[PDB]
């Protein structure tokens, strides 16, 4: 498996434009780019409002936050059975692949993944707050 | 063969459980080395609408 | 392509098997109760027909039967009003003295001391003074005896049984197919011609043959017992020819295009009747004739089974300009397949027409001795206004429901709806700005006036004496309406209403209708009304446009139309659903309509209603609206503190019940604050403690008690808030207008 | 008739009949014994 | 007299609410069940359901009777 | 007498209040005829007023300075000065009916608890069993005291769910 | 950022991962349940705190917990 | 009148005490939130799961008790 490379010269779905598009954050902080492969032309619903028409083949779109890209990904997977993927793009031109992280969707187990933020105990086995008091900052009893 | 008999009634001893100090019917006991092999089904559902849960060997007492 | 009567025979079997199985309509409730929440759900999804099944035919059939059951309930209500007027009323006595005897149609049983409510309403009767205006309506139709009202009650009961039988028959014996319901062209043709046109023509015939001669004789001084019966007037031409010479010519002038011969019962008198105070029934009869002809003409517009007529889809597709893209493409399919969209349109226009009815009824009183009954006028205006506002909020709610459930983006690519969703942010931002601008320029004037009056600077206020803001447009329109019967209405004798200008009409020493003058206070209150209407529109339109998605939650449509929140994430997503927008719109509608009814009551009691003295007309409050309505302190002292004296001292008289309700309504409203300022987590833990107490004594029910849901808590709070506030204002208005009116 | 009796045995119908009976009994008691303040 | 009595009573009400609020803060932040094992403090949480239930019964009885007598009068 | 109050049979404000009520009723009655329904209704109300005042004064109630009766809630004062009918006897009457309703409901719940589907017996009331228990609840204090003595009235601590503390 | 934790009571039903709307959770191999899978949170920097995962968890008590922490641009879900 | 208003005062005191005491005892946890002690004294909620957890923290109990204190005073 290999990490995909963002192609900026990728056709985009035919949309007339809306007011729920990108804002100054896309030029000052970061934005997201969702790409997918469509087998045929089809009218889909935009996460920011309106109905667009996805073209046959590659399709690229820009969104303000990751939630919009994952919402469109879920819509394309559950309504048209596609395989979309998205990146986070910075104003300096840096592209960072986000989902799927390993090329395999996270609902199914995949080899090579390492569990993080996992507590090898239960909720009732957590310590009292008095034991985590007077720390460097506000620490919850579940953070340890 | 380890654990309560299938179909019996046991009491839940887990304090954080919704069915603490409540009776539930045993469904199946896993034969592996899992932490919570006993499966207990209850007639009354929790706040999430669930009636089955997995408890440990020492978390259930025969009653 | 063919309009016919499609139907299915015996689809559902008439049995009581499902009556013993609660929650059978939904798959989730069919399992049975396990928690108390289920019970509430059983009542929340009862009429939610598009949630039980996805079949449009089943939903349409259920809607049809629900309509029949509703009409049966309405017929039972009307039959009850007629029966109460025929056996527990003083209508016969009120007919002999409609200016001194108070209308009453409800008696109470002598138990636990409630007999004090049976006040002396006049005419040798003891009861409760009614404000529905049924006495005036029965007098307008020519009813002169209790036997006619009793017969009408029996007919209403028969009609109720017929409506119920029709609902049962159309649901279990002959249920129409989906293609029969989708014949909107034929449906509109029939509702325009048949229903409206034939109803107006039939009422015109009754008014010409019964209301006109009976009411003319009543206004001529004839005793109600000596007036000929309606069938007597309908059987011979001598009596009608004596009362109206045009009747001596028969129906011959109608077919010979000599309608001018009928100029004795079909005129343009205008104004009001100087004897009764209401509109001339000859003008109403002519009105109904014209309305019937217009609706009958309009009923032949759409094509049904022949070539002539129109196709609404063709007209919708033919309307497309350069600034709207495709246009109305797909709107016909939207309205012919979604009941919620049609419900939204119908509820909006219906509520608007209800408010228009309230305004037109106080301005142009059509019933005899209606304007002199200030209680009936105030109650009718307030009631119709509240019904209109509620229907408008429901329209917004169903628009949001359609946007969440029945909307499909595959059929709305570049139409008007898609473009509206595309620029919804611009729409909401501009409406928000205009709401802020109106709020500042509407409330700041009152605050500035309160400050200047408190600071001892009355010359710096916004009043007639100080800086004045005269509504020049409304005054000019009033002058144009007053001068209309001389230049633009040569065939009209008087103006449409007396509120424009001219001489006032008074009946029985009480002012029936006098001209209304607008000043600075009227300008300020009108801007207040505009601001409140704009804010209510903002909340409803925001909940409709942002129902599917938003910049905060892009998959709101997946969460449904009615859901509590999306969690405490993103800083907090409390009340993001369209249901919550309807919930907030209800409060704003209550605030708006409350200010509207307060303004109506103060303006009518200050510059219109009042007694008639020798060389001068004295109003109820003395005309203090043009001097005390420009400040909040004036509204609180002169209109709320001064006018509430009647409802607080009503104890010991026939209006004491109102005072009791005035207190009870203050309770329910405050009770609402318990469900609006709290959350279900606290109540769930408290219920857990109570459950422990029950478990200790082995009295814990099998059905686990669960606190009300978040959405249920909001609905309960808004329901109690609306009921408490509306009942408070109802008691205050009724007690005051009955004591001094 | 079994289904009809089961429907009449539901919580709202039983509550309506019971409250009507209790209210009627209290009303008739106050009717035949007007203004009872003490025993 | 009126202003002084009302001022002190409202201040006392706010201070009482603060006392109970800080008690809750003590239970969440500074309570140690292992150090307070079997004492009166642990026994308070041992039968808290009974306390809340009896307080609910007293409040319900007082509310129903006071409101009923007022509405009757 | 008790707390500076005087009996209603010897209070001037009580008689003045009765005369005020009869005066306003008679004033309202003077506007009607003699053989009409409102006149008969007003005369019936006046007779009810006279009977109510006579019965209240006959009962030995204690009136205040406002002419209205007062209730004695202290058991000692009520049983010592003949005021047990105000607040004592109705207290025991409510206790009997309250425990009656509570015991009937408790018996119905415990009876339907051992069945297959108790929730159905809760939403759909079993009229025969409920009627039998309603008729059998007349001995509720005896049954409750016998239950308390046997130790079967309460549930043990280990069989009740509690919070994780 | 918010603190997302997975406890040992996780049965590996993968319902919490599907309910996550910002791709924070995932499934890793494990040996403590029959499914031999366990939920993981390696991208907590994108979590907003909607608690949809807690709603989708069927264990009693929950196996996945969300604790509101320091708010940022990604945590507040701001498009500006 | 003094007797009745005193009963109203007792109702206000008992209800305010009920809300405050219940919030202080349920601050460390209950059946709805077995780990409320790990979330601190003040937090928004536990989300819409488990039927809804609006105003579940002890801070919210104090919040609802302030209204009863104002009403009692
Ligand atoms: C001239 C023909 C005619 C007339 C008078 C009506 C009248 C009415 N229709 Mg209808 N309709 C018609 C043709 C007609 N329709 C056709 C051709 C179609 C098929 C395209 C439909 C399909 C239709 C639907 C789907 C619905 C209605 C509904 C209604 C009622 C609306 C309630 C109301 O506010 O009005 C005022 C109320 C009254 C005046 C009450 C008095 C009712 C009297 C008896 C008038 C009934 C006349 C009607 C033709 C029935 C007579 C036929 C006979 C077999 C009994 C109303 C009574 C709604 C409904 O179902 O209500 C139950 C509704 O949902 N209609
Ligand atoms: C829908 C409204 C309506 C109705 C029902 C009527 C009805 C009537 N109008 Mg009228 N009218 C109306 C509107 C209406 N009008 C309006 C809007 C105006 C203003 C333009 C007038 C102005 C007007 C005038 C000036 C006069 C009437 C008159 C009449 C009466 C006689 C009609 C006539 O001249 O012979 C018309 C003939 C027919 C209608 C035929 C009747 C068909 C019958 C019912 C058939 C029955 C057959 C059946 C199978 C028999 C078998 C039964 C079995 C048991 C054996 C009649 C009862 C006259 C009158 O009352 O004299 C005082 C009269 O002079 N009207
Ligand atoms: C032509 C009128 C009309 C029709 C046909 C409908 C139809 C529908 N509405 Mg709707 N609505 C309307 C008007 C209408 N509405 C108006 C005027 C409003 C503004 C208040 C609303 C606001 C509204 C909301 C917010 C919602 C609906 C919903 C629904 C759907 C489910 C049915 C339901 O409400 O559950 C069952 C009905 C009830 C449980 C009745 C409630 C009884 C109320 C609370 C009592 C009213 C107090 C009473 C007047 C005073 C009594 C005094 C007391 C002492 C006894 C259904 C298709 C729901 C939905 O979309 O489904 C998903 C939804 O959430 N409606
Ligand atoms: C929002 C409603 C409102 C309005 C319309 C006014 C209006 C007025 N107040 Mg008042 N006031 C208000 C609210 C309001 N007040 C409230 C709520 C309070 C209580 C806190 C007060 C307390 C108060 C006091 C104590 C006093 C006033 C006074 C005044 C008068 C002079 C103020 C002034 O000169 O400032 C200057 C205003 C400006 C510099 C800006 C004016 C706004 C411009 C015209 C809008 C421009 C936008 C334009 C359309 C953009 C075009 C776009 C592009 C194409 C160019 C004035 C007529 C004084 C007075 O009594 O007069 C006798 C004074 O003593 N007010
Ligand atoms: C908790 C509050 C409360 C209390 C203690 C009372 C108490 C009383 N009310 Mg009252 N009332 C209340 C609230 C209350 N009410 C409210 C909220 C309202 C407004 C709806 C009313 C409105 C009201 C009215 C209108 C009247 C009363 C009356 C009465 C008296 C009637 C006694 C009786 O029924 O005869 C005896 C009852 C029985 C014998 C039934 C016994 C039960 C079974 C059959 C026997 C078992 C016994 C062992 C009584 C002392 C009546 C009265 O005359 O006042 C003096 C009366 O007219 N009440
Ligand atoms: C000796 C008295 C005393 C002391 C030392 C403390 C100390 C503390 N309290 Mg506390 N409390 C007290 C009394 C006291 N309280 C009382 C009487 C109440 C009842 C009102 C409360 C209720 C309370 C709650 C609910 C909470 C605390 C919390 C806290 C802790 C930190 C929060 C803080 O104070 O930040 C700073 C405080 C503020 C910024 C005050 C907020 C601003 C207020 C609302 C001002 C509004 C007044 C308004 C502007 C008036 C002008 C009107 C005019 C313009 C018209 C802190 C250790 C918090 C805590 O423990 O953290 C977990 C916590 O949640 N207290
Ligand atoms: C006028 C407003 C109002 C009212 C009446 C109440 C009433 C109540 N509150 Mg509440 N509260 C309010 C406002 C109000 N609150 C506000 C604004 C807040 C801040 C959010 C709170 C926060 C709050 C909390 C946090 C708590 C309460 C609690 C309680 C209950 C206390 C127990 C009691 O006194 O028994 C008396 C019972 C009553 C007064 C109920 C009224 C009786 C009705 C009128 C009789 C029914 C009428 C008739 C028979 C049927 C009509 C219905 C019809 C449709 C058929 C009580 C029901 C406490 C509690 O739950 O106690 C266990 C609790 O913990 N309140
Ligand atoms: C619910 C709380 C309550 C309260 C606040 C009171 C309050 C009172 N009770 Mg009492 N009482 C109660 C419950 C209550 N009672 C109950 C449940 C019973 C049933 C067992 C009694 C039965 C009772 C009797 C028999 C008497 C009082 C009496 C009194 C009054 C003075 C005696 C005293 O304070 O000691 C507390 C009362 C007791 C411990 C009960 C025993 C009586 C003691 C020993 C006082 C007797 C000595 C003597 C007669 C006092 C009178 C001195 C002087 C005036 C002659 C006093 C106002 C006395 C009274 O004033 O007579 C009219 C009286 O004799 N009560
Ligand atoms: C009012 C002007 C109506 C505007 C109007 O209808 O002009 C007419 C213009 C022309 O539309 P079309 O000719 O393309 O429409 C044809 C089809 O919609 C079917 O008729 O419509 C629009 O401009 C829509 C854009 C909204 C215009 C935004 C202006 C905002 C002003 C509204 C504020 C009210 C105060
Ligand atoms: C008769 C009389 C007398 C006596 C008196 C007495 C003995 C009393 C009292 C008293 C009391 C007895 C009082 C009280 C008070 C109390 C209060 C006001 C409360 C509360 C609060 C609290 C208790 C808190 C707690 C807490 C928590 C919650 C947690 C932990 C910590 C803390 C502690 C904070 C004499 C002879 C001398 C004189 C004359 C009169
Ligand atoms: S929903 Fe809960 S039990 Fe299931 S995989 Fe996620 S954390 Fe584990
Ligand atoms: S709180 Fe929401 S975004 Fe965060 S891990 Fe859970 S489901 Fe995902
Ligand atoms: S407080 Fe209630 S409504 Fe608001 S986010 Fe939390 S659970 Fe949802």
């Amino acid at each position: 498996w290999t990490v995909p490379t963002l192609n900026p010269d990728t056709p985009s779905p035919i949309f007339g434009g809306s007011t729920g598009g990108l804002l100054r954050k896309a030029q000052t902080e970061e934005f997201y780019v969702i790409t997918w492969e469509a087998k045929k032309e089809q009218i889909f619903e935009m996460p920011t409002g309106g109905a667009a028409i996805m073209r046959q083949g590659p399709n690229l779109l820009k969104f303000g936050k990751k939630e919009q890209c994952l919402a469109l990904t879920t819509q394309l997977r559950n309504k048209f059975k596609l395989t979309p993927c998205f990146y986070r793009v910075f104003p300096d031109g840096k592209v960072q692949y986000l989902h799927p992280a390993d090329g395999v969707y996270p609902e199914k187990v995949n080899a090579g993944r390492v569990g993080a933020n996992q507590n090898m105990r239960r909720i009732g086995q957590n310590v009292n707050p008095i034991k985590v008091k007077f720390s460097g900052r506000m620490m919850s009893p579940a953070e340890i | 063969e380890v654990g309560p008999k299938r179909g019996s009634l046991v009491k839940i001893l887990r304090p954080e459980s919704y069915w603490f100090n409540q009776v539930g019917k045993v469904v199946s006991v896993d034969q592996s080395g899992v932490r919570y092999p006993v499966v207990v089904r209850f007639e009354n559902q929790n706040y999430a609408g669930v009636t089955t849960n997995n408890y440990a060997l020492d978390e259930v007492v025969a009653a | 392509k063919k309009v016919k009567i499609a139907v299915d025979r015996n689809p559902v079997e008439t049995s009581f098997e499902k009556w013993a199985k609660p929650g059978h309509f939904s798959r989730t409730l069919s399992k049975g109760p396990n928690t108390t929440t289920w019970i509430w759900n059983l009542h929340a999804d009862a009429h939610d027909f598009d949630s039980h099944t996805s079949d449009l035919e089943e939903i349409s059939r259920k809607v049809f039967s629900a309509h029949f059951g509703q009409l049966g309930i309405i017929f039972i209500w009307l039959s009850g009003m007629y029966f109460h007027g025929a056996r527990f009323s003083n209508y016969e006595a009120w007919l002999s003295d409609p200016t001194h005897i108070k209308p009453s149609a409800q008696v109470v049983w002598p138990i636990v001391g409630q007999e004090i409510l049976n006040g002396d309403v006049g005419g040798g009767f003891q009861g409760i003074q009614i404000t529905s205006g049924f006495f005036q309506l029965w007098r307008a139709s020519g009813i002169t005896s209790e036997l006619q009202l009793y017969t009408t009650a029996i007919g209403g009961l028969v009609m109720a049984a017929a409506m119920f039988f029709a609902g049962w028959f159309h649901y279990h014996k002959a249920a129409p197919k989906l293609e029969w319901f989708q014949n909107v062209e034929s449906m509109l043709n029939h509702h325009l011609g048949g229903l409206l046109g034939l109803g107006s023509l039939a009422w015109a015939g009754h008014q010409i043959h019964v209301s006109l001669p009976v009411n003319k004789l009543l206004d001529a001084g004839v005793d109600p017992k000596e007036i000929p019966l309606p069938h007597d007037l309908l059987l011979n031409r001598a009596i009608m020819a004596d009362l109206y010479p045009s009747f001596a010519k028969g129906i011959a002038p109608f077919f010979t295009l000599n309608w001018s011969e009928y100029s004795d019962f079909l005129t343009f008198k205008g104004g009001l009747n100087p004897v009764t105070g209401g509109l001339w029934l000859s003008d109403t009869a002519h009105h109904h004739v014209a309305i019937a002809v217009l609706f009958l003409v309009a009923g032949h517009m759409y094509r049904t089974n022949w070539g002539i007529g129109h196709s609404m889809k063709e007209i919708l597709e033919a309307h497309r300009g350069p600034f709207t893209g495709e246009g109305h493409v797909g709107l016909y399919e939207i309205l012919t397949t979604s009941w919620h969209a049609q419900l939204a349109i119908n509820l909006a226009l219906f509520g608007s027409l209800s408010i228009i009815v309230a305004h037109h009824m106080y301005a142009m009183p059509p019933y005899p001795y209606l304007a002199t009954d200030y209680g009936t006028q105030l109650s009718l205006f307030t009631h119709h206004t509240w019904i209109g506002g509620f229907c408008i909020v429901g329209a917004g709610a169903h628009a949001a429901i359609f946007m969440v459930r029945d909307y499909d983006p595959t059929n709305n690519y570049n139409n008007l709806l898609d473009r509206v969703i595309r620029h919804r942010d611009a729409i909401i931002s501009h409406l928000n700005w205009v709401c802020i601008f109106l709020g500042f320029h509407s409330f700041g004037l009152y605050i500035h006036n309160d400050t200047m009056s408190a600071l001892g600077r009355p010359q710096d206020m916004f009043s007639d004496t100080a800086i004045q803001l005269q509504p020049v447009f409304a005054q000019w329109i009033q002058n144009t309406h007053f001068l209309a019967p001389q230049l633009t209405a040569p065939n009209a004798l008087a103006a449409t209403s007396l509120t424009w200008g001219g001489d006032l009409v008074a009946v029985g020493g009480k002012v029936a209708m006098m001209p209304i003058s607008l000043g600075t206070s009227d300008f300020m209150v009108h801007h207040i009304h505009a601001f409140t209407i704009h804010v209510t529109v903002l909340i409803l339109l925001k909940g409709v446009l942002f129902a599917r998605s938003s910049r905060l939650i892009p998959d709101k449509a997946n969460l449904g139309f009615r859901f509590p929140c999306d969690g405490p994430g993103r800083g907090g997503t409390c009340q993001v659903s369209a249901w919550d927008h309807v919930f907030l719109g209800l409060f704003w509608m209550y605030n708006s309509l409350s200010i509207v009814i307060f303004h109506f009551s103060w303006k009518m009691q200050s510059d219109v209603w009042g007694t008639v003295t020798a060389s001068g007309v004295s109003h109820i409050t003395g005309g203090n609206f043009a001097q005390s309505a420009n400040t909040i302190n004036g509204w609180l002292r002169d209109f709320l503190w001064a006018q509430s004296s009647q409802v607080i001292q009503s104890y010991g008289s026939a209006l004491s019940a109102y005072g009791l309700i005035f207190l009870g309504a203050h309770f329910v409203w405050a009770f609402s604050l318990m469900f609006l300022f709290s959350g279900r987590g606290y109540w769930q833990e408290l219920i857990e403690s109570i459950v422990w107490a029950h478990n200790k004594l082995k009295v814990a029910p099998a059905i686990q008690p669960r606190a009300l849901s978040i959405t249920q808590g909001r609905a309960v709070g808004v329901a109690h808030y609306l009921l408490g506030g509306i009942a408070t204002t109802w008691s205050f208005f009724l007690a005051r207008i009955i004591s001094v009116g | 008739m079994k289904d009809f009796t089961t429907y009449l045995s539901t919580a709202p119908v039983i509550a309506t009949i019971w409250f009507t009976f209790t209210a009627g009994l209290l009303i008739e008691i106050n009717r035949y014994f007007p203004d009872p303040l003490v025993f | 007299q009126a202003a002084l009595y009302t001022h002190h009573q409202y201040i006392a009400g706010f201070i009482m609410c603060g006392a109970f609020a800080h008690g809750a803060i003590f239970f969440i932040r500074d309570y140690d069940p292992e150090q307070n094992k079997g004492n009166v403090l642990a026994r308070m949480l041992d039968h808290k359901e009974a306390l809340i239930s009896h307080l609910s019964w007293v409040s319900l009885f007082l509310g129903f009777h006071t409101l009923g007598l007022y509405v009757h009068n | 007498d008790i707390a500076g109050l005087t009996p209603c049979s010897e209070s001037k404000a009580y008689a003045k209040l009765e005369k005020k009520e009869l005066k306003t009723l008679e004033k309202r009655l003077k506007q009607y005829e003699a053989d009409s329904a409102p006149a008969v209704a007003l005369k019936a109300t006046m007779e009810r007023t006279k009977a109510r005042f006579a019965n209240y004064a006959k009962a030995g109630l204690l009136c205040g300075n406002d002419g209205l009766p007062h209730l004695i809630a202290d058991p000692g004062l009520a049983l010592k000065y003949g005021h047990a009918g105000e607040v004592f006897i109705p207290t025991f009457g409510f206790l009997y009916v309250a425990g009656y309703i509570g015991y009937v409901g408790r018996q119905y719940l415990i009876a339907v608890k051992g069945e297959a589907k108790p929730t159905d017996k809760e939403i759909i009331i079993d009229v025969p069993l409920a009627t039998k228990l309603a008729w059998q609840g007349a001995g509720w204090p005896l049954a409750a005291v016998q239950e308390l003595q046997r130790g079967t009235l309460l549930e043990k601590e280990e069989n009740i769910t509690v919070s994780p503390r | 950022a918010h603190i997302v934790k997975i406890y040992d009571t996780c049965i590996g039903c993968t319902q919490c991962v599907r309910a996550c709307p910002l791709d924070v959770l995932e499934m890793v191999p494990w040996d403590g349940c029959k499914a031999s899978q366990m939920a993981s949170a390696p991208r907590t920097e994108d979590c907003v705190g909607c608690k949809r995962c807690e709603t989708a968890c069927p264990t009693d008590f929950l196996s996945v917990r969300v604790y509101l922490g320091s708010e940022s641009t990604r945590s507040m879900g701001l498009s500006y | 009148g003094d007797f009745l208003v005193h009963h109203a005062i007792a109702l206000g005191l008992h209800t305010t005490t009920l809300i405050l005491v219940k919030g202080a005892l349920d601050a460390r946890g209950s059946k709805l939130m077995p780990d409320k002690k790990d979330f601190g004294y003040s937090f928004p909620c536990d989300g819409p799961g488990r039927g809804g957890t609006c105003d579940i923290s002890a801070y919210d109990a104090f919040y609802l008790a302030v209204f009863w204190m104002l009403n009692t005073i």
